[PDB]
RNA sequence: AAGACCAGGC
């Protein structure tokens, strides 16, 4: 995520010839999506990544520091100087086709941050092993590997669904399913099995 | 086959409401008293300007995909300066006689007002819109 | 670890044969090749070239999924002319066009100092 | 850079958190509930030092 | 490290409601989401 | 307040009417005024119509209630499943609450009410009072984990007869 | 026109972990309190020493980066001088719909 | 004791979800288990789409026993509902 | 309550979700090295051996493989170890543990879960990376997004476990939600925004172009259509290639606002048959709205027809943006020079107006108004001239926004952003609050240690004067900072306290399941609904159908439905009716027509005594009006040709229609009278549909045609009986719970009058369901 | 000059190419660029075997970081790529063998540079695996530094790879494209406020073209031709050959393809 | 941390330029930008590579063992 | 094993 709370994961990678290019050859170390913006509310996001370019560019200090006065207007005024659209956009050109972009886009260097939870500590999967002794089922915890708790509000979604069959054995076969030896009289587990 | 209706009208209005190439045009015919035309034309191809001479034709032909044009053998019908291809949709009684059609250009509307259609527009997938001069 | 290998982008794995032609059932005489690790680099170049050539009614190329090496291509042609040769020609020029943008290019670096 | 204010017990660091509190001996009035006995009520927290 | 040394914690009227004095002693905008927000706050 | 009335003429028009708007209620009171309509009058308290105009109107009530929770969101859920809810909290003969102090304390399964809230006083007084046990409940199925008579499971299945082509 | 006191700079009423956030007054004000928890979410040299230390968990950044874009109060605490983040260069578009 | 006459069956004479869904599945087990098939198998080698081939041309031997609830019941054919939905 | 009801289980998997735009709907990228642990076994049949085989040796390390092969006198043989994984010699009745693989039954689950639809098929994907993937638009009924949620997947051991799965749950026979008799699912995000994009009348593709996106299009059947204009350079609307998504025989119609036939707007609607004929694609549109496209396609055409059409959608408009771009700049936010001038003195004249009140409240001149405080009444004319102020300030930079403007943009999309946003941002923030009431004085009278004491004044109570893009003051900051956490606060206790509420719910209805009786009961066989819903119906198959007869004057309603043979003036024009001037006069027909025409008063009577406001918008079971455009369509009727049906056809054949409509079947008189009334409601509008003038009139059908309008809706009303089973009590319950957890201000927006304040959101909903009687808010409204 | 598409150098460096390119299909000019940045092969260590490192970095940090350091890739067309070679693992056929040792002998920080590796397989006289040194003193890119009593001994051993593969074997850097920047062909639509002309600024390339001007109805049939690049080396490959591969490569990969049609034509 | 060798954004070597960086600003006196110009660094995310970049190595090496 | 606590993720 970048600074201003604008979590995301990673989704896919291109190498630099499929990535959007600017007319000077440069190439994003990242592509995210309008869509994260305007119903966030994060104006300082558009502004770092603006006030940026003309960090890169003239070597200078990045001020923001919360209450100055420093302006977007002001920041700008600098950058249309400086060699470029003042309000961030660049046209850059398609990748694969090197069509130019019917739209323009705001360019940024902007610091983001690498979180922890990296995929790969939490790519669980079971069908079955080990196995809590008292109640018979799946252990707990990823790195024991465990299995999923199919709680009950998980049941409830099965039931509104009518799926009977599966929620019987997805209880049964997939967990604890055992069995026992019951009285015809009385009706508790007494039955002395001694089979065989 | 063969043609289905022709007039030159005078064009009374070129409304670019907030679009960039399409127009809302506004147009008399200048042979028929009650006579009147509104259409969408691509003004970023054929330039509109306020009173032209348009000359509006619509044939139905000269069935299966497409082809680049390609000039090698072919000639469409045309000494037409300018060429879109439409659907009926909306076939509308505005009192007495007074018919009116509605025609897309996969969007680029056209809706025409007259009452001797009648042995012509019969409501079809089909139809050209044909423009010149 | 569930990364894929890093050289299947150019690496034809065994089985996998570098082009498959396949009978397009759509629309008469037009067919669908497809080109095991390659992409846009080699897809958008010979799809612009087919579409210099007159003889072509259609053509078009698709990159399915980016996980993957592969492209397809779509090539369909007037009745007499085999969707092949559009290829082959379409090729033939790419290469005849390259071939000779080298030779210029050179004559003009071999003339500028420093 | 290690600014210390932790501790070490057993190798493992640890911090001692602030813990927070209403302050003793400070008087305080406190308009009780709608349905009660008791109208309002002044409170003192006393402790020695 | 910096900000675990500088937490605060309170236990059990509108305790999580950041109060108008608080400004300048806490942070207006350091605090967990959710479980225990607006209790454990940073200087 | 805007209201549409049926005009002497056919259609619908926008007659508006002064609305008195009330804080407290007194229902089996201001009915009784002269002056006021006593056949639209409403109070957001579903306890005291189902008190004053029965069940029935109670019902009613609560879902004009639920249902305004709902609309006044943003959102529309379908009539059929709040209407459900409504039915349940009333076929009892007043108004069941869904909590402990409602549905839960009714006579369902022994085995179904205890997987709710007070798991053991629930059991308990299960073997006290010694019941027989239904086992109709989804709940009741799954803890002995056999297939619900639920869509999937409501019927059985046999085979012919006809037999053989 | 009858004041006592003065304030020493307003950035101050800020924490530890949202002094880090730049130009968090044009932003809206939850996010803020989000960073606040990313922050320490985050990879970077979280001590000069690690190479000596002995700890289950390091994780250090391979080329960390002080930002292009800095706080006053950032200096006070060490940021620039041991960052986690890089200054990534960032592109605004909807592409390939990833 | 006790059933439903085959005459007078109030019972909705189509075949719901819940009914097929079962039906296939249950057809689907045996078909998977090397138990004889009813339908010249054209390619289709699996067996839920197999049951989808021989519920598609009834010849599916099996009978719905629908409980209401005053405990008795209606039995249905798979052969005799309709499989409209 | 927690290792019974119910529990941890095997053969499961998490993962980080990351979204797919070229992955099918119903399916679900799976990693490779989950489909290398997770396994179905599978028994050994001459139709597999083979494929089984070959699927043994593979072992556990390459993909398609097997691990443990099970045979008679149970007994597993592990193929990672065991000194005969490379011999083994099959057998049909063995086992074989698979991996699981292509196409495959898995059930994709993401909590909370609570929902039918946070459940479902999809179809198994195996693919590179640690990952699952899923199409965007499984986005909405998930609740999912990628700031990196995980999400769950449980593999099916048996084969009905499985065809349980799919031809109950799987992701398109789930589109459409009996929650809101409306479809879960729609197109969201760059899908939903370019698609509007593409759409404007201003764009155009030209050949090469379009013949990628046709050829990206999986179903189409090789036939280039032909351009909208073949003037110089032969070029395509947006529209045009779009409609290549689009199937046969699909009819959608709207009219937003000012819509003409002529869309001098270019808005509404008109799809007429699976191509588009005017209006701007969007939200109302292809989103997941009532009278949408896909409620359409898959009512209509099937559900699997439509999860294709999701695809499409998508793979064009995905591709036409991929080289169209679209970005979002801070330029985005900024406004005249004018409009900032303007903006900044209109909150200007609103401050000397909240002053000038404050300056009349200090002459104890500002009258009480009746049952309020006087200081009371104050809180009232400020937050009202301070809201009035910012939103009049806010829609003034709405007004100046460019039409290239990305924000305006996705807002007209419908994609991200709505109005405040722009507000907010570019022109004021406005006033914060907390408790309902601007800023506390949180210092002794006084809010913050910066002003003298005593003070009403607007920026000393906590109105925000500046934009996000103007920056914020330090106090403006705190006092935001202020109504932040309070936010954050409620919906930490909002998600727990509906998360309650639910489970009560979930836990009072559960049982209430329709039996075959078509009645609603539970455990105790208790009637609950004599028939489900009221109507018998499923809530699904259900659309806001609007009753033909309940506006328009007695003099509009005449003139449309009066038949009167008897009178010259008013028969049915010969013109119409191939009887018609043989019909001319004749009473033993006019007796018919007269009590059709009795019936159908009765008829409007009823209504406007059901439902009194006029409302004759409701929702309803088997939508009428498309059948009529699939049988004039189907059918290509000629509007000058007349029609070939006798009254006798129309009159006795609709009243033979209502026979077959069967809901319940019961062969006696108590049940054969809840059936007559179920259906009371559906054949107000049949009759108000098919009555004579309007068969004949309107839309002109021929006998054929109408024996087929009359066909389909017997068929497809049978079809839209709720099935005996289904398990009415959940479904109920998270119905109602799934909202409430989306109930935003869990205040009120009665705050702009101090008083006018009634408990509504979540704490009412509390309340109402414990029958609280003690209620914050008791109130008569009194006529 | 000749047939088909043409090139003018406008400035030429061992370090830039600034180049129109005229009278090309757009499609083409582009499947260069990509070629270019991904493609035309080069070496570039693959291998590290590290014996010691009582560094302050990490292992397979340094391997990481000779994995960029640019080796002179001139001759790279007579060595075999290792996957072909039939030689087990590696020989001076297919792959070239370097050595670093070094210790901090200095109280000082003892630095450590590429100008350090020392090659040791037998090169059979071709040009091939030297570390190109850009820099003004003679020493580039600077691998780690060692504090005193420290030591590194590793044996890199580089080989033919391409962009694709890793990007420590492309050989491209940035390329400046571009066409057409008086928007003719209206491919684009500007983003503004006030008047697009005072709000944008004139591209460099603006003097190798005509104004709008004025005024005249827009070219519908005008194509995307002629394209304005600047190509920069790494060192490995000089900068006039990147382009003279690139060329190539494209032109060798399709011809692949026109060789692989012949075969599967066999039944 | 040691100066990368390559820009991650263009791929240009920058890891020559960490010596004769220092050098120019410390001897030579001059501003940050106008030293990346003298050093041949004009698209940006190459200027972004040094002057972001903290060289902490110089810390590591204080210790002693 | 397993109980307790703390951080923390959607
Ligand atoms: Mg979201
Ligand atoms: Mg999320
Ligand atoms: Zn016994
Ligand atoms: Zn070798
Ligand atoms: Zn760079």
């Amino acid at each position: 995520a970048s600074r201003h709370g604008q979590k995301g994961t990673i989704g896919i990678t291109y190498r630099r010839e499929d990535m959007p290019f600017t007319a000077e050859g440069i190439v994003p170390d990242l592509i995210i999506n309008p869509h994260a913006i305007p119903s966030r509310m994060t104006v300082a996001h558009l502004i770092e990544c603006l006030l940026s370019k003309v960090a890169a560019l003239s070597g200078n200090e990045g001020d923001a520091s919360p209450f100055t006065d420093i302006t977007v207007e002001g920041i700008s005024k600098l950058l249309r100087e400086h060699g470029y659209q003042s309000r961030g956009f660049e046209v850059m050109y398609n990748g694969h086709t090197g069509k130019k972009l019917m739209a323009q886009i705001f360019f940024g260097p902007t610091y983001y941050q690498r979180l922890r939870h990296m995929v790969d500590d939490k790519i669980h999967a079971r069908a079955r092993g080990p196995m809590q002794v008292l109640t018979r089922q799946p252990v707990e915890g990823r790195s024991r590997d465990g299995g999923l708790r199919f709680g009950e509000m998980e049941r409830d979604c099965m039931i509104a669904h009518g799926a009977a069959s599966f929620l019987k054995e997805r209880l049964m076969e997939a967990s604890d399913a055992f069995r026992v030896h019951i009285c015809g009289i009385c009706g508790l587990m007494t039955v002395i099995a001694k089979l065989n | 086959s063969n043609t289905l209706f022709d007039d030159i009208f005078q064009v009374s209005e070129v409304d670019p409401g907030r679009y960039n190439k399409v127009c809302r045009i506004e147009a008399a015919s200048t042979t028929q008293d009650q006579c009147k035309l509104t259409l969408d034309i691509n003004v970023e191809l054929f330039p509109v300007a306020a009173q032209d001479s348009l000359t509006v034709t619509i044939a139905s032909s000269l069935t299966r995909s497409w082809r680049p044009p390609q000039a090698g053998d072919r000639s469409l019908a045309d000494d037409y300066d300018y060429v879109m291809y439409g659907t009926a949709y909306k076939f509308e009684e505005v009192s007495k006689d007074l018919i009116a059609v509605y025609y897309s250009f996969g969007g680029l509307l056209m809706r025409l007002e007259g009452n001797y259609r009648n042995l012509n527009n019969l409501k079809q997938e089909n139809a050209y819109l044909l423009i010149r001069r | 670890m569930n990364a894929p290998d890093r050289f299947e982008l150019f690496l034809l794995g065994e089985g996998e044969s570098k082009l498959k032609i396949d009978p397009d059932t759509k629309a008469p005489n037009a067919v669908v090749i497809t080109f095991e690790k390659e992409d846009h680099t080699l897809g958008n170049l010979i799809r612009a070239e087919l579409l210099n050539d007159r003889k072509v009614l259609f053509a078009a190329y698709k990159v399915e999924h980016p996980f993957f090496a592969r492209f397809k291509l779509r090539i369909q042609t007037t009745e007499g002319y085999d969707p092949k040769d559009a290829l082959k020609n379409a090729c033939n020029s790419i290469i005849n066009k390259l071939g000779a943008l080298k030779t210029n290019f050179e004559t003009e670096w071999n003339l500028q100092t420093l | 850079f290690d600014m210390g204010g932790y501790f070490i017990i057993n190798g493992s660091e640890k911090v001692l958190i602030a813990q927070e509190r209403s302050a003793g001996n400070i008087v305080q009035v406190f308009k009780k509930a709608a349905p009660s006995p008791i109208s309002h009520v002044a409170e003192i927290r006393s402790a020695l030092e | 490290t910096l900000s675990h040394l500088r937490r605060t914690n309170t236990p059990i009227a509108k305790p999580r409601q950041l109060h108008n004095t608080h400004w300048g002693l806490v942070c207006p905008a350091e605090t967990p989401e959710g479980q225990a927000c607006g209790l454990v706050k940073n200087l | 307040y805007d209201r549409k009335v049926p005009s002497p003429t056919g259609e619908y028009v926008k007659e508006p009417e002064w609305v008195l708007e009330t804080d407290g209620v007194n229902l089996s009171e201001v009915m009784t005024v002269p002056g006021i309509d006593p056949t639209r009058i409403y109070t957001n308290s579903f306890i005291d119509i189902m008190e004053v105009l029965g069940i029935e109107a109670g019902r009613a009530a609560l879902y004009k209630e639920v249902y305004n929770v709902i609309a006044s969101d943003g959102s529309y859920v379908n009539y059929r499943h709040m209407a459900l809810l409504v039915d349940v909290m009333t076929t009892q003969g007043g108004l069941t609450s869904v909590t402990r102090h409602g549905f839960n304390r009714s006579n369902t399964g022994a085995l179904m009410r205890c997987s709710f809230e007070e798991t053991v006083e629930i059991l308990f007084e299960a073997g006290a009072s010694a019941e027989l046990d239904d086992c109709r409940g989804v709940s009741e199925n799954v803890i002995l984990g056999q297939m619900a008579p639920i869509g999937t499971g409501a019927f059985d299945v046999m085979i012919d007869e006809e037999s053989l082509v | 026109t009858t004041f006592t006191h003065c304030e020493i700079h307003p950035s101050m009423i800020l924490g530890v972990a949202a002094s880090i956030i730049p130009f968090p007054d044009h932003n809206q004000s939850p996010r803020n309190t989000y960073q606040s928890a990313m922050g320490k979410q985050a990879m970077g040299v979280f001590l000069t020493n690690y190479n000596v230390r002995m700890d289950t968990m390091a994780n250090i950044l391979y080329y960390p980066q002080k930002p292009l874009g800095t706080t006053r109060a950032m200096e006070y605490l060490k940021f620039r001088e041991l960052p986690a983040g890089q200054n990534a260069i960032v592109a605004i578009a909807c592409y390939s719909g990833y | 004791e006790k059933a439903i006459p085959k005459d007078q069956r109030a019972t909705t004479p189509y075949m719901t979800k819940y009914e097929r869904a079962r039906i296939l599945g249950t057809r689907a087990l045996q078909i998977s288990m090397n138990a004889p098939v009813f339908v010249d198998l054209e390619g289709e080698t699996d067996p839920l789409r197999i049951a989808m081939k021989e519920l598609a041309e009834k010849k599916i031997p099996l009978v719905i026993r629908r409980y209401l609830p005053d405990g008795s019941f209606e039995d249905w054919s798979v052969e005799e509902l309709i499989v409209d939905l | 309550r927690g290792n019974l009801m119910g529990k941890r289980v095997d053969f499961s998997a998490r993962t980080v979700i990351s979204g797919d735009p070229n992955l099918e709907l119903d399916q679900v990228g799976v990693p490779k090295s989950i489909a290398k642990t997770l396994t179905y076994p599978e028994v050994v049949t001459p139709y597999n051996i083979d494929r089984l085989t070959q699927l043994v040796r593979n072992g556990p390390n390459e993909h398609p493989g097997a691990k443990y092969v099970i045979r008679d006198s149970g007994d597993r043989i592990d193929l990672r170890y065991s000194k005969r994984a490379g011999d083994i010699q099959l057998q049909y009745g063995w086992k074989v543990e698979r991996h699981i693989m292509d196409n495959d039954p898995v059930l994709f689950n993401r909590q909370p879960s609570l929902h039918k639809m946070s459940m479902m098929a999809h179809r198994v994907k195996v693919i590179p990376y640690s990952t699952f993937r899923l199409n965007l638009s499984v986005t909405s009924p998930y609740n999912a997004d990628f700031d990196g949620d995980e999400m769950n997947l449980h593999v099916p051991q048996s084969e009905e476990t499985r065809a349980e799965l799919s031809q109950l749950c799987a992701v398109p026979l789930q589109i459409v939600s009996p929650q809101s008799n409306k479809p879960c699912m729609g197109i969201v995000q760059d899908t939903l925004c370019g698609i509007r994009k593409l759409t404007l009348r201003d764009t155009f593709i030209e050949l090469d172009q379009v013949l990628n996106m046709l050829y990206w299009v999986p179903d189409w059947d090789g036939v280039i259509p032909t351009p909208a204009i073949i003037k110089p350079k032969p070029l395509w609307s947006g529209k045009q290639i779009l409609s290549v998504a689009i199937p046969n025989g699909i009819h959608l119609q709207r009219f937003d606002e000012g819509t003409t036939l002529l869309s001098p707007k270019d808005n509404g609607m008109l799809i007429i048959d699976g191509q588009i004929i005017f209006g701007v694609v969007e939200k109302k549109t292809v989103g997941s709205s009532n009278g949408g496209l896909i409620h359409v396609v898959t009512r209509e055409k099937g559900p699997q027809v439509c999860a294709k059409l999701f695809g499409n959608i998508q793979k064009v408009v995905n591709f036409w943006l991929l080289h169209n771009g679209f970005s979002t700049g801070i330029g985005d936010t900024i406004a005249d020079g004018p409009t900032m001038r303007e903006i900044t003195e209109t909150i200007a004249e609103a401050k000397k107006k909240v002053l000038d009140v404050t300056k009349e409240a200090q002459a104890n001149l500002l009258t009480a108004k009746h049952g309020m405080t006087l200081r009371e009444s104050f809180e009232d004319n400020v937050v009202r001239f301070l809201n009035e102020a910012r939103d009049k300030a806010g829609r003034l930079a709405e007004v100046n926004l460019k039409d290239l403007n990305n924000v305006k943009q996705m807002v007209m999309a419908g994609s991200k952003g709505s109005f405040i946003n722009i507000a907010q941002m570019s022109a004021c923030v406005g006033q914060q609050s907390v408790e309902g009431k601007r800023i506390a004085f949180g210092f002794v009278d006084r809010t913050l240690p910066h002003f003298s004491k005593d003070d009403y004044s607007p920026e000393s109570k906590g109105f925000v004067e500046n934009s996000y893009l103007r920056g914020l003051t330090p106090q403006e900051f705190f006092f935001h900072a202020m109504g932040g956490r309070e936010g954050l606060i409620d919906t930490a206790v909002k998600t727990a306290e509906t998360g309650y509420i639910q489970r009560r719910l979930v836990k009072a209805l559960e049982d209430i399941m329709v039996h075959y009786d078509n009645t609603t009961r539970n455990s105790l066989g208790n009637v609950i609904q004599f028939i489900y819903g009221e109507d018998g119906m499923d809530a699904a198959h259900i659309e806001k159908q609007s009753l033909d007869t309940i506006g328009g004057s007695d003099a509009a309603f005449e003139k449309r439905y009066r038949v009167d043979l008897l009178n010259t003036d008013h028969t049915l024009d010969p013109s119409l009716l191939e009887s018609g001037s043989e019909i001319l006069g004749d009473l033993k027909l006019q007796v018919l027509l007269d009590e059709e025409y009795k019936q159908l008063v009765k008829d409007r009577k009823f209504l406007r005594e059901v439902f009194v406001d006029g409302e004759a918008n409701w929702p309803l079971p088997v939508n009428i009006r498309r059948i009529i455009q699939n049988a004039q369509q189907t059918f290509h009727i000629d509007h000058t040709k007349p029609s070939d049906l006798t009254i006798k056809d129309i009159v006795l054949g609709v009243k033979d229609l209502q026979e077959n409509l069967l809901v319940l079947r019961g062969k006696n008189e108590i049940i054969q009278n809840a059936q007559r009334d179920a259906v009371t409601l559906f054949c107000c509008l049949l009759r108000s549909r098919l009555a004579t003038r309007r068969v004949l009139q309107e839309y002109r059908l021929t006998k054929q045609a109408f024996d087929w309008v009359l066909s389909n809706i017997e068929a497809q009303f049978l079809r839209s009986v709720v099935h005996p089973g289904e398990m009415v009590g959940v479904l109920a319950a998270q119905s109602i719970g799934e909202p409430a957890t989306q109930m935003t201000l869990n205040t009120f927006h009665f705050a702009g009058v101090a008083s006018k304040k009634v408990t509504s959101g979540v704490p009412r909903l509390k309340e109402i369901l414990n029958v609280a009687k003690n209620m914050k808010t008791p109130s008569l409204t009194v006529y | 000059s000749e047939e088909g598409p043409q090139v003018k150098i406008r400035e030429a460096s061992k370090d830039n190419v600034d180049f129109i390119l005229s009278n090309v299909d757009l499609a083409m000019a582009n499947s260069l660029r990509r070629v270019m940045i991904a493609e035309i092969p080069t070496l570039a260590i693959d291998s590290v075997e590290v014996e010691t490192n009582t560094t302050v970095l990490a292992d397979e940090f340094i391997a990481h970081r000779l994995g960029l350091i640019p080796l002179q890739s001139m001759d790279i067309e007579q060595l075999e790529y290792s996957r072909d070679c039939f030689c087990e693992d590696h020989c001076d056929k297919c792959s070239v063998v370097l050595t670093l040792q070094a210790f901090g002998e200095s109280e000082s920080t003892t630095n450590v540079y590429s100008k350090d590796l020392v090659i040791v397989s037998n090169l059979m006289g071709r040009n091939i695996g030297h570390p190109i040194i850009q820099d003004k003193e003679g020493n580039g890119v600077l691998i780690c530094k060692l504090r005193k009593g420290q030591e590194l001994k590793l044996t890199c051993v580089a080989k033919k790879g391409i962009a694709k593969e890793h990007a420590k074997w492309g050989p491209a850097a940035a390329i400046e494209f571009e066409y057409d920047p008086w928007n003719k062909l209206k491919h684009t639509d500007y983003w503004y406020e006030q008047d697009s002309a005072k709000e944008w600024p004139q591209s460099k390339n603006c003097e190798y073209e005509d104004p709008p001007n004025e005024g005249d109805p827009f070219d519908y049939k005008a194509q995307a031709d002629t394209f304005y690049m600047n190509v920069e080396s790494v060192g490995s490959i000089p900068v006039d050959q990147v382009v003279v591969r690139g060329i190539d490569t494209l032109q060798k990969k399709v011809a692949s393809i026109l060789l692989a049609l012949t075969q599967m034509d066999q039944d | 941390m040691i100066v990368p060798v390559r820009c991650f954004s263009c791929g240009k070597v920058v890891g020559d330029k960490w010596e004769s960086y220092l050098n120019l600003l410390q001897e030579d006196e001059l501003d940050e930008g106008t030293a990346l110009s003298r050093l041949g660094l004009k698209r940006y995310c190459c200027r972004r590579m040094i002057l972001t970049h903290v060289d902490l190595i110089e810390k590591f090496l204080r210790y002693n063992p």
